């Protein structure tokens, strides 16, 4: 979901 | 005995099998780096494996790890060199598919080598038997690795330069039949396509150097063709020869004579291999020459969803070996082509920079780093009566090739080519003064318009009217929107 | 024989409304304007004669109509074409061309053919009017 | 106008679409010549899509033909450059999937080239929307095309005699862990593996030039380890140097280094591509150095039934480039091998000439026309425990490698070593006396009765014993009996 | 007359000469990135130069700037090739001498070579007239620019070795 | 060499320093040598960067070069770093 | 079958 | 371009080469290797290569003993003259 961009830094 | 009193007791360190999961290579709380490799992978269970063991093994497998535990990782930095495993989840609407993410570090990788970077993440981990099937979808290559590699050896900008065009996608030509021409039959049909306004033509990806026709022949004739059309039109001209051939010496001989006779242009097949690929584009940037790519074999591993690799992944790779042009899609054509994906492909090769866009398959954000941009081509399949609908997915930075779309015209190959420019011309002003050309009824109205001045193009339309390809996608997306 | 440069060379010559539209799309996307002239059509000849400096924040096509008008009563015989540049991150270069006047006449080119070692050949392209005359008189 | 007067209205060269089995694509009727290449593809035929076009599509598109006629075909002699379909069936126990049969002729190809036979076998039939999956099974390559390669650069004759070794399968193993050791601790491993008894040690597909370890470093150190070991056991010992790089002339580079130290060997990986593979095999026949082939990635294309490419074909392509050994399957190790499979690819390496054997894959019969034999090696996760297994399914002409099955032993790499080769011999000696080794009871007790007159072999034996690998195998046999 | 009708009237692009600090060679709230090259120098003005107005010429001359305004800028992206001054503070214990931070974008230098990188640094900024004594103390050189050198040859654990 | 006797000679380098494309270069090349300069020059800190390689500006500079002497009758250059 | 021997001299 | 060693002859081939000539001749007295290096170089270099026979009648001319020439023939065309 949006935690795809969160996870990745 | 002194072995049997030195035998190592540590709990990570006894000889003994122990699962990859406990060995390391898992860590959902793992922070990334902005130095960091990163792939996604799509893998499938056999029954009864824990998705979690499965997404560790490949992360060991390819990295440092082996079946069972070795003392001689305390001769190193093991927890440095290990990869991790950061997240695994379900693929929507799918029972027995999930999405595995993997961090590597820098320090893994040999400076510049594309071979060394696919020998670690593409080497053995696809024949596990533990994996009933598994597909590379996509990679993070960072700003610091990017550095070591040339990217394009001209790029679409100094391309466009060297051709004096500008504004409008660029236009070219196969050769037919395949195979069976003479050299100097082959140099009449170049003069000819040119002449009638194509900007390139090209040799099949399977024409080298055969019995019906030796490679010097064809390059000496072709020469002959690009200049006659040259000064009968006022515009640079090129043909694409084709410098394919078994061996490195082969291959230089060949660039070699094309440079010496004035060649704008060369091309390559990518049944050659990345080191004869990196070698070529090195050697295109020390020679002021353009380099153009054929994906020959490329759809044996890209073309189904569920086990290989997915081409947004080859045309990264491509585009940092420094290639000018390659090979896209068409959508529209007789090749394979969803047109969300398609676009993803266009974009990982033109922009400067790239964000998450989960229904064209973009799950990584990226920047290219100041690396020059790949021009893209679309080839297969296509015809005039089509104009609307390509430039309506297709763009403005693109070549669109027609081979029998231009020399099976009836009233010859110079009508055929005339009948493809005017088609482009009309609809590219139409496009500037805002209509709405994508329309099913005001695209092929332009284009009927513009016949009624250009008997060609008038007789192409009636030819290839009800000619379409409608067929279901093999590679599809997994997200909407 | 018709000169083949620029992006429309395969359509009739554009009216004044025509040409006016495609600068209204050019201003819309923010490019730079300007125009240029020459005598000698080479297809290596990359720099025409410049025409004052270019027209970097007018946001009205008249301002660059104006312009185009002045340099047609203005300059002698010969061919005058548009340019829009784009000096974006990325691109910052050229990003649309196409002629806007033209001789009575063009004869063309031909070639000389200069034979080297083997089978080779250097090519010369040669234009009938810039051989004839000098520059300012040669249409 | 002239060009409408002069318009052709024959009914196969006047413009327009027709189908690829009217343009003279299938033949039932046609008889195969002595100097044609052959093909066998399974084809899956979109819905609605007839089984013959299909097959007359595959045939056309990888020939000389286009989505449309064109009148150039009328300049050459057309009918002999076709490719022509000549038989299709169903594959049994199966709907939607059809064998077919296709014939090429001699003068379509390149004389000694690899890149050009793949550009017309599979450039771009795989993505064409007609066909939902397509896999190219087999080949038969003619006496006449065969005589223009060279073929491996030493054979299997030629090597066993460089080592003085012969009537046993050879030895080896893999340094581990995959990265992270420097160029003085990975010479020391070879020194103890070779001096406690392995015919060779390897580096791994992923070793080359790395901030850890640079190459000169690994090949100086690595001669020490391999004279000392030489010098202590009086037997003839050595290590594949791996020569893998991004551009050729590294590549160059690297060869000519291991030969001035020289080293009896070297390998290279498959993911640097079939040109340059060429390039090395003629380099080493020309320096009188052995060549290993690593298969990296090969499993991308090769692991499914329904689409790609079967290891079979790339067996052949790879004995035809000259490589001197080649990884070909364990059957029971952590990787896929179905036995029937595998015993039809050792045969395509070893054997004179090959004969129809359906359940074991072999479709076309051919000779080799005295192209010297390629050697293939068996490892990953195999352990002594297995001797029996191995022994009765690899043969006697192959390398086995113990990477795991060697440093992983708790009383050190010598003792590891040594249980390997004792397991062996012990196996070889009862085999050549008439025994039962392969049955479950007979096998396990010959291997004992060896440990109890070699502590190291009894510690492993227990080590190792509940360890196997059984799961569903992917590429399997479509005949019986 | 087109040239006279031509003429750039725009504040910032009209001709003359203005201050390096309103060319944009001066900006406190600039963030710094990763990839950026810093540099740090003690400067000493001469008298009656404002502190800021030296460390502005200074990130000018050794990037892109000439001493009055030229319009070729406009062919180019010119705010990012622009080196820019972000921090000014007095050496303690003196007065007239200052340390000052410069950051510079990682494209204005060629991949693998020290003569190019000493060019822009150390090329001609030591002899300007506004300035009475220069001296470059530190630099911050980013991963991304190190990994385009080999580093030394052999190494301390291999010379050991 | 270059015909010239009498007076000091004549020169600019190209602005500005860094950020123009080797096409541009070759323009302002053009533009300063037929106004009636001898030569004209790269700056010292241009070398080849991702905004412009070498290769790239020697080729643009000449044509510009023999542009300007074939327009004024004189022998021009620029110095190539 | 056997015909796959006979259709491939 | 026919010569003493082979050395010469590769010297008289590169300046005819040079000098622009479009073919070159060489006689059958040379020997069956030279005569195929100089067929490899021709095809490398773009130029007619022609062979005077000289000395084939010392062998194909008595029908009791010797060679016949159709057999000459054929290996020639097998070397590759034009
Ligand atoms: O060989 C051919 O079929 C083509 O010349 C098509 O010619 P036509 O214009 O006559 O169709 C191109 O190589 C294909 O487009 C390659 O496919 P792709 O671009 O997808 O790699
Ligand atoms: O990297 C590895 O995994 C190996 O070193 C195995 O080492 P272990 O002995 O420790 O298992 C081999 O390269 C694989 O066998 C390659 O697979 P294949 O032979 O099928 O190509």
């Amino acid at each position: 979901a949006a935690e795809w961009g969160s996870m990745n830094q | 005995s002194v072995s049997e009193r030195t035998r190592i007791k540590s709990d990570r360190y006894e000889s003994g099998v122990i699962p990859y999961a406990k060995m390391g290579y898992w860590d959902a709380a793992y922070a990334v780096k902005n130095t960091d490799v990163l792939a996604l992978f799509r893998i499938t269970p056999q029954p009864g494996v824990d998705p979690v063991e499965a997404a560790a093994a490949v992360a060991g497998e390819s990295s440092t790890a082996t079946w069972t535990v070795v003392w001689t990782d305390l001769l190193t930095a093991c927890d440095r060199y290990r990869a991790k495993a950061y997240r695994v989840d379900p693929v929507p609407n799918t029972t027995d598919q999930y999405f595995a993410f993997i961090a590597y570090e820098c320090d893994l990788f040999e400076e510049g080598s594309l071979a060394n970077l696919t020998a670690s993440i593409i080497g053995n981990v696809f024949g596990f038997k533990a994996v009933s099937a598994l597909r590379l979808e996509d990679m993070r290559i960072p700003h610091s690795y990017l550095k070591t590699f040339q990217g394009p050896a001209t790029g679409v900008i100094v391309e466009r330069e060297r051709l004096n065009k500008y504004g409008i996608p660029l236009l070219g030509a196969t050769v037919k039949p395949k195979l069976g021409l003479s050299g100097k039959n082959y140099g009449r049909v170049v003069y000819e396509g040119l002449k009638g306004g194509l900007d390139f033509l090209k040799d099949d990806e399977n024409i080298n150097s055969q019995p019906f026709m030796r490679w010097r022949e064809r390059f000496l004739y072709c020469m002959e063709g690009i200049n006659r059309a040259s000064a009968a039109t006022g515009e640079t001209k090129g043909s694409y020869l084709n410098i394919t051939a078994g061996t490195m010496e082969e291959v230089y001989k060949r660039a070699e004579y094309a440079k010496t006779v004035g060649s704008i242009v060369v091309m390559i097949d990518l049944v050659m291999g990345y080191t004869a690929i990196q070698s070529a584009a090195i050697w295109a940037r020390d020679n002021d020459l353009i380099l153009h790519l054929h994906r020959a074999g490329n759809s044996t591993y890209a073309r189904q969803k569920n086990h290989g690799i997915n081409f947004r992944v080859i045309c990264k790779w491509m585009r940092m070996c420094g290639v000018d042009h390659i090979h896209a899609g068409t959508v529209v054509g007789k090749l394979e082509g969803d047109p969300l994906m398609i676009k993803g492909f266009y974009d990982t090769l033109l922009l400067t920079h790239l964000n998450v866009n989960l229904p064209y398959g973009i799950f990584f954000e990226m920047t290219w780093a100041s690396l020059r941009k790949c021009m893209p081509v679309a080839s297969g399949g296509i015809h005039c009566g089509q104009m609307h609908q390509l430039v309506h997915y297709l763009g403005d930075d693109v070549v669109l090739q027609f081979g029998g779309g231009t020399i099976g015209h009836p009233d010859g190959i110079q009508a055929g080519a005339t009948a493809n420019r005017v088609a482009l011309e009309a609809m590219i002003l139409a496009r500037n003064e805002g209509a709405d050309y994508f329309n099913s009824d005001i695209g092929p109205q332009i284009l009927r318009n513009a016949a009624k001045t250009c008997g060609p193009l008038q007789t192409a339309l009636d030819l290839w009217k009800d000619i379409s390809f409608n067929y279901t996608s093999t590679d599809t997306s997994d997200f909407s929107v | 024989m018709r000169l083949t440069q620029g992006c429309f060379s395969f359509l009739p010559d554009l009216t004044d409304q025509q040409i006016e539209k495609q600068i209204a799309y050019c201003i819309t996307k923010g490019w730079a304007m300007n125009v240029e002239w020459t005598d000698d059509p080479h297809p290596r000849n990359s720099y025409w004669e410049l025409w004052g400096l270019p027209l970097f924040d007018v946001k009205d096509p008249a301002s660059v109509m104006f312009e185009l008008r002045e340099a047609r009563k203005s300059c002698a015989a010969g061919y005058i074409r548009i340019n829009a540049f784009n000096a974006a991150y990325g691109t910052e270069s050229c990003v649309m061309s196409f002629i806007v006047n033209r001789p009575s006449n063009e004869p063309g080119f031909y070639l000389e053919r200069q034979e080297l070692e083997g089978r080779r050949i250097a090519y010369t392209t040669k234009s009938y009017s810039v051989q004839a005359n000098p520059e300012g008189g040669r249409y």
